[PDB]
């Protein structure tokens, strides 16, 4: 079992008929919290069953409130992967800037996760695509971080910044470099990422990258310049 | 540390835990703070003990948080 309330236990294990005869034998139970402030919905977000989670909105309970840790349903949802329930949920008004217990929204997971229609189901919902977490880490820092080219593009379309810098001083081409992430960071400079913006060891995306990388930039970006 | 070895020792300890699927090692990863492989082993104990003080056979990212905070200071 993953919590201390019945219902949400149901939910996550995904039993939409016994969930459904005790919901409606009491309806509380349908926005009832656990040990983690959590009702069957976070749960059957977490699990990712759309039955569950589409008769729980039907049921016209809250679809924004956050755990204990800040989480909402959308952020589970959108980190999970559960592409339907996303979907459902935006439908129902979910707050789609909402931010957790780091400062993390939604797309900061789905650009991590590398979770390409999440997140542009999320952006066309109005997601600002350069939110900044508490560590003032962008979706597009953790996108090019990983190599998540396809979704530092897809960011892109929906005019997200290539220049905000966390509070390393990393903008995303730094973060890019450090990995070796060399397509993506061709890519970045391409599309106006600075070369010249230093982090907080004094080092620009080109002190940063290795094996010859900074020499190809240098040219991408004077040629861009140019 | 390297970014990249960070993030492998992260995953490569959880990789043998139960996450819930919403779990993001990334959120620890990209901070700051120089920590080392052994915190990093530290953290993730600590976020199983966490799950295990919950009944919870199920890690969250509510352990992981309490667990980073206990470790860095």
């Amino acid at each position: 079992c993953v919590s201390n309330i019945m219902i949400c236990n149901l939910a996550y294990s995904g039993k939409l008929d016994e969930l459904k005869e005790r919901i409606l034998a009491d309806k509380s139970l349908a926005t009832r919290t656990d040990q983690d402030s959590r009702t069957a919905l976070h749960w059957a977000c977490s699990a990712g069953h759309t039955e569950i989670v589409e008769f729980l909105l039907q049921l016209g309970v809250p679809v924004n409130d956050k755990d204990d840790a800040g989480w909402s349903p959308l952020h589970i949802a959108a980190s999970a992967g559960r592409d339907e329930i996303v979907k459902a949920l935006l439908v129902k008004g979910a707050h789609v800037n909402a931010v957790n217990q780091n400062g993390c929204t939604p797309l900061h997971y789905a650009a991590s996760k590398n979770r390409h229609e999440i997140a542009v189901m999320l952006l066309e919902g109005g997601a600002n695509p350069d939110a900044k977490d508490h560590y003032d880490a962008t979706a597009m820092h953790r996108a090019a971080a990983k190599g998540n080219l396809k979704m530092v593009h897809i960011l892109l379309f929906y005019k997200a910044s290539t220049n905000i810098q966390d509070t390393e001083g990393n903008t995303p081409l730094h973060l890019a470099c450090d990995e070796e992430r060399v397509e993506e960071a061709k890519f970045l400079v391409t599309q106006g990422a600075s070369i010249y913006i230093e982090n907080k060891e004094e080092k620009t995306p080109l002190q940063v990258a290795k094996g010859g990388l900074g020499l190809i930039l240098k040219r991408l970006a004077e040629g861009e310049e140019a | 540390m390297d970014r990249r070895q960070k993030r492998l020792i992260f995953s490569t300890i959880t990789s043998k835990m139960n996450l819930s699927e919403e779990v993001d090692l990334e959120d620890y990863v990209a901070r700051p703070d120089k920590i080392s492989g052994a915190d990093i082993n530290s953290i993730c104990q600590e976020s199983g003990m966490l799950a295990v003080r919950e009944n919870r056979y199920i890690v969250l990212a509510k352990d992981f948080e309490k667990a980073y905070k206990t470790v860095i200071k």
